[PDB]
DNA sequence: CCAGAAATTGGCACGAAAATTGCAATAAATACAA
DNA sequence: TTGTATTTATTGCAATTTTCGTGCCAATTTCTGG
């Protein structure tokens, strides 16, 4: 939605890339993730979870 | 005995007048060009097979 | 460099030929010795793993 | 100390949502001959 | 003056497979009263 182009696209385009920030070298498809409900009605990602944990 | 094996990123993201830039690296970026010779080669005049191709 | 009392005679063959015979005195009075300093480096880079 | 009770763990299952892969020629703009 | 042949500009839809969270329960480990 953000960038007016198919879910398809998006998937070809971030594959088997990578991303180097301060932090270290990530994929591209590291910042996809699925999430839980929260109490005050938002969301939090797996990611957090895990780190955590 | 051995060594590590590093990775080439694709994009560079860094923190430049308190805001985040990202870029492309430009050390892996492909790029090509038309050879001027062989397209400076197309004579009118020329017989056409050559012409064509 | 450094003041020596220095004397010109031949003694025993010690100085034959451009050698130099030096007293104890001189090794423990610390004066011609020096100084020196060495760098070390160690660098941690990021793999893919 | 013993044995029954209770807490813990992970394999399997369920639907639902999300990611992946097959499909191969046209729309429109522009320059040229009557 | 116009109708037509040639050259740039099009980077999605639709099945299909895979992954998500979470419940059930058998097997295992920990706990507590007499």
């Amino acid at each position: 939605q953000a960038v007016e182009m198919h879910e398809s696209t998006i998937s070809r385009v971030t594959t088997q890339k990578y991303l180097h920030s301060p932090r270290g070298i990530f994929e591209l498809k590291y910042f996809f993730s699925s999430h839980v409900n929260t109490e005050g009605g938002g969301e939090a990602s797996s990611t957090a979870i895990r780190a955590l944990v | 005995t051995g060594e590590p094996e590093y990775v080439i990123p694709d994009v560079l993201v860094r923190k430049h007048n308190g805001h985040w830039t990202v870029e492309l690296n430009s050390d892996s970026i492909p790029r090509l060009q038309i050879n001027q010779h062989y397209a400076s080669m197309c004579n009118n005049a020329r017989n056409d097979g050559d012409s064509q191709f | 460099g450094q003041n020596m009392r220095v004397a010109f005679m031949p003694w025993n063959g010690y100085n034959f030929e451009d050698s130099i015979l030096v007293s104890e005195r001189v090794v423990q009075e610390d004066r011609f010795t020096t100084i020196h300093i060495q760098e070390l480096a160690c660098v941690s880079r990021d793999t893919k793993l």
